[PDB]
DNA sequence: GGTTGGTGTGGTTGG
């Protein structure tokens, strides 16, 4: 993460880490959003202009970490893919719409004090909670800096959603409905943003209804880290609960 | 069913040092 | 070390 700080013990039980097999090496993020299914962005198995496709096979998942580096002994826990689903319009060519994949784990990863999943956001808590200005919670082991290094540990940093349009004239990229993008503007006077090595990673949100914590975004692109005038787009999940839910309720755990 | 509640913050009824910066934001 | 680093047997945990 950019600009951004240490997770205490247990910020984010949700947090996994996607991890290469062979070279041995960190993907990306995910976020259990339960015992068995896990939540990536697409982009971190399928990125045929870069060569990016592994299969559950050529991919690891590591539960309840903190230490970006040590393998945390008692806590920290490692599974088995038993299959992926990219999302059909995954549009890796253009812009990176509904840039969304599920995996479900071979078997199922036991609760602690360190592993609880996230809250999928509500028709309702969609409405409410998804609103400019408004700060969601980012996180883990990215790029310290655009380009150099990283962390040891897990980073954290609070940034608000920005408005719809602002996002849009901020890339020539050609910006979706499936697509939020999120910032401290250029002069707001604080700082932060996700990075290479952070996608898939959950943008997570607290109903002051229940006070419980939701996944709204996933992180997906943008440009640079913490450009002026740059913000990071995520993935609308609401946008897509409908097929996250066709699935998990089809050949799910 | 007892999604996104943390076993060691909002579980033991403790906030994080940062939380509180999130739901001052909706005012 | 070790499926691990070391701020080195403590810690988000053994010994
Ligand atoms: C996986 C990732 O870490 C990453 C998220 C980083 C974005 N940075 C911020 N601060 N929000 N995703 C990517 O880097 C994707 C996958 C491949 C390229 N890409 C990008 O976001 C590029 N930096 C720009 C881009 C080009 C083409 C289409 C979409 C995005």
């Amino acid at each position: 993460i950019v600009e951004g700080s240490d997770a205490e013990i247990g910020m984010s039980p949700w947090q996994v880490m996607l991890f290469r097999k062979s070279p041995q090496e960190l993907l990306c993020g995910a976020s259990l959003i339960s015992d068995r299914w896990v939540l990536t962005a697409a982009h971190c198995l399928l990125y045929p202009p870069w060569d990016k496709n592994f299969t559950e096979n050529d991919l690891l998942v590591r539960i309840g970490k903190h230490s970006r580096t040590r393998y945390e002994r008692n806590i920290e826990k490692i599974s088995m893919l038993e299959k992926i689903y990219i999302h059909p319009r995954y549009n890796w060519r253009e812009n990176l719409d509904r840039d969304i994949a599920l995996m479900k784990l071979k078997k199922p990863v036991a609760f602690s004090d360190y592993i609880h999943p996230v809250c999928l956001p509500d028709r309702e808590t969609a409405a409410s909670l998804l609103q400019a200005g408004y700060k969601g919670r980012v996180t883990g082991w990215g790029n310290l800096k655009e380009t150099w290094g990283q962390p040891s540990v897990l980073q954290v940093v609070n940034l608000p959603i920005v408005e719809r349009p602002v996002c849009k004239d901020s890339t020539r990229i050609r910006i979706t409905d499936n697509m939020f993008c999120a910032g401290y503007k250029p002069d707001e006077g604080k700082r932060g943003d996700a990075c290479e090595g952070d996608s898939g990673g959950p943008f997570v949100m607290k109903s002051p209804f229940n006070n419980r914590w939701y996944q709204m975004g996933i992180v997906s692109w943008g440009e640079g880290c913490d450009r002026d005038g740059k913000y990071g787009f995520y993935t609308h999940v609401f946008r897509l609960k409908k097929w996250i839910q066709k699935v998990i309720d089809q050949f799910g755990e | 069913a007892d999604c996104g509640l943390r076993p060691l913050f909002e579980k033991k009824s403790l906030e994080d040092k940062t939380e509180r910066e999130l739901l001052e934001s909706y005012i």
